[PDB]
């Protein structure tokens, strides 16, 4: 049901943003020691970053941006503005701070309930601005107004920041 | 709890600004949109207890009818205000300043021009003008001044009224002149630069026999239990660090002294502009106007 | 074959911009740098076949004593300049606003006050500090009209002469002020700014009492074969894209409408300076001054 | 003697600047088939740009810069502005234009004259810019005056471009 549904969501999702902190904290003490500069650390990032991207059921995509270098598994170039924004890190790099995004396109529970249900997902933070949509009516940066709407919906705040998971119908 | 807005505005202008207070101060804002008087009247019926608390937008110092609805108040910053334009009306605390300009479609002026309010008359561009009811919004009455302005003739006022359609909104003006619907039509600053920025073929013409400014207003709604973070917000809205951002991320025009302008593409700057002197400037109050000219 | 041009800037301001006009007309420009009144002087007693084509920088309107050298011409951009600032004289063209301006050594001040020519008067600031010759450079006289300005009384310009030292450079101020040599010294907002930008602890203010606006002219100096490119050179410099380049890689202020100023750091656009108005504005020309306060 | 010296300068930098063109020419049909977003082909292009470097005897930096890539040979990272910007490109790199700068730092000819001879080197344009000096007291950007020049020199013009090699003695 659509309260299982979000359980099972925030659950994935907590699980997900625990991985990430997970990496993070592994691998400051490899980063401080490596120079993206040089090809056979930036592979070591890749391998990295792509191992944790895997472990993991939702479609993530990274940025890592610095100085004269920008590493990405995006590689069809999907806007950024349509998904969301799970992380955000600074990671020291011995040449120099380097900035990692990590974005949420899709989970492929959300995509199999759109596709079988009609059920759609919002993510919202807590002044009601829209953070993620599969639902072409709504759209991110903008406010999600409930009394506008008149939808089935359960709710859930998620754990890793101050936003609400809503899976909703109609 | 939730601190409530009222704003001819478009969402594009004010609504990223306000998230921006939003998350600073911890607040819910909503919005309630819609044209200038249209807005006024609707709050002069609404309840005291069911009042919003802000209204931003509109040339607020000189067409409230109603000023019982306010709370007088104006922000310790007006010391930073241009002096011209700080409000003589202590409701109203000056925010921005909006020239009023005619928007032409490029891909269908061809050789016609329109450089003002006369060029408007030219027979070849009846029926296809557009301007929005000056009854209900700030921009079709302060073009209507300006018209008045030129040579201080009603006649010209009625000659264009009978030269062109009005619409029932501002924004739908702009719309239509910039997909092909008109030929020109009347519109504002700030929401001409809007479509042209979306690729739409829209010409900023500044009328030369006169350039009406707007000096956009903020002021505190009259209600039962105002929120307590509504001064905050006019002390915010008057900053200098909005004003820089409104500058540099929308092209705005700045009420501060410490605020310098942005650089051209399409937008003069103010000197730059052929404003309606103080002198040029008619007396007559807001519905006095309109009852002269209808 | 070499267009020679005459100016009291520093090199760091116009050999980047002279250099473009080089490359773009295929003329070498030679400069001849000096205190103001030093280069009019020295042009005086050159002979007319050794004479430069073109006077650029200083406040040529009101201190040039010999206007035979010289010969009339105004650009045809003149009028898209600001209006309060168009030369009313037929041998200069406006080029430049520049304020002139107390810059004060901010590890020195400690606790000191300086926001004007009066707090410069303060006992414990007596030999430190430092301004230029009146009589040979444009920074010394302007300020002594400033300094006069104040309460029109000689004695206030002769209590700070006999308070501070005089150098004989206007760029010998601000580098003995950015040094630590002295707390504060009469000097103007570009050279003032170069060095801040150098890292210097240089503190720029503007006087309260009434901060004096240079006018910087452009004028044809009267010779025997005028460079044919001279009259390119001065259409050049007030152009709108040279203009626009002044402002934004420089910090200038422009002289014309249609540019717009730019938003710098501790630098004050010029709405937000506390000018003398053309009002309190002395009026005995230059030698007579100059003879005054001696 | 200085006229010598400014005649095997003049020649060097023309077989020197002969052979940029030369493989400039050689990979407009190469270098249109290379991803510099691949590590691969980066290395392709390093491997070819340093063999130029070193098909010739003066001292030789190049920049390559473009899209999120910077590439030089300039590794202790001099300052460029005391280098004598000698040529400049647009090359098509398949996935988008890429500018490459060549500078010469010095020569092996004028570092011996200088150490042996005291005779040193100016570069300028036919505004008599300073675009090179090995003197210290001249520096590149500003402009050189034969009024306050006072040596003995002999100069000749580049081939390449409109700029005058100054050989002089103090
Ligand atoms: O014309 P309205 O529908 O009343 O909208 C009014 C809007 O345009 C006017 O020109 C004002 O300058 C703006 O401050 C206001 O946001
Ligand atoms: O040494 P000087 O004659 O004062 O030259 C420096 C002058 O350059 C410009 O023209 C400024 O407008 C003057 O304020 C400044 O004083």
């Amino acid at each position: 049901t659509i309260h299982q549904h979000v359980d099972e969501s925030q659950s994935s999702l907590h699980h997900t943003e625990k991985q990430i902190q997970t990496f993070i904290t592994q691998h400051n003490n490899s980063f401080q020691e490596l120079d993206l500069t040089n090809h056979h650390d930036v592979t070591a990032t890749k391998r990295e970053l792509l191992k944790l991207i895997h472990q993991q059921p939702a479609t993530l995509y990274y940025e890592l941006s610095g100085p004269n270098q920008f590493i990405t598994n995006n590689y069809e170039h999907l806007n950024t503005k349509n998904m969301y924004l799970f992380s955000t890190h600074q990671l020291k790099f011995k040449n120099s701070t380097y900035m990692l995004k990590i974005y949420m396109a899709n989970t492929p529970r959300l995509s199999e309930i759109k596709k079988d249900n009609r059920q759609f997902a919002l993510i919202v933070d807590q002044y009601d601005n829209i953070l993620y949509a599969n639902d072409d009516r709504f759209t991110i940066g903008e406010k999600y107004r409930p009394q506008q709407f008149g939808f089935m919906n359960e709710s859930v705040k998620l754990n890793h920041a101050d936003h609400r998971l809503i899976i909703y119908k109609d | 709890n939730v601190l409530t807005v009222y704003s001819p505005y478009q969402s594009n202008l004010i609504r990223p600004i306000l998230n921006e207070f939003e998350k600073q101060e911890h607040v819910k804002i909503e919005i309630k949109h819609g044209s200038t008087q249209v807005l006024l009247s609707n709050l002069h019926n609404e309840d005291f207890s069911e009042r919003g608390d802000v209204f931003m937008g509109g040339v607020l110092s000189e067409t409230i009818d109603h000023p019982e609805d306010f709370v007088p108040y104006q922000d310790t910053s007006v010391t930073q205000q241009l002096e011209d334009y700080r409000s003589n009306n202590k409701y109203v605390t000056s925010f921005l300043l909006m020239p009023t300009v005619i928007v032409v479609n490029s891909d269908l002026q061809g050789d016609i021009k329109i450089r003002g309010y006369q060029d408007l008359l030219q027979p070849i561009l009846k029926g296809k003008i557009a301007y929005s009811n000056p009854n209900t919004t700030t921009t079709g009455y302060q073009h209507m001044r300006a018209i008045y302005s030129m040579h201080h003739r009603v006649s010209d006022v009625h000659q264009f009224q009978n030269h062109a359609m009005q619409l029932s909104k501002t924004s739908k003006v702009i719309e239509d002149v910039a997909k092909g619907k008109y030929y020109a039509g009347l519109s504002y600053e700030q929401d001409a630069r809007t479509w042209k920025n979306k690729g739409y073929p829209v010409s900023i013409v500044y009328p030369i026999e006169g350039t009406m400014l707007n000096v956009d207003g903020i002021a505190l709604v009259k209600n039962a239990h105002p929120h307590p973070k509504r001064k905050k917000l006019v002390q915010y809205l008057t900053s200098r660090s909005v004003q820089q951002r409104l500058v540099a991320e929308f092209d705005a025009k700045s009420i501060r002294k410490d605020v310098s302008e942005q650089s051209d593409q399409s937008i003069e700057n103010l000197k730059n502009i052929p404003l309606i002197p103080k002198s040029k400037l008619p007396d007559i109050p807001h519905h006095k106007f309109l009852e002269m000219i209808q």
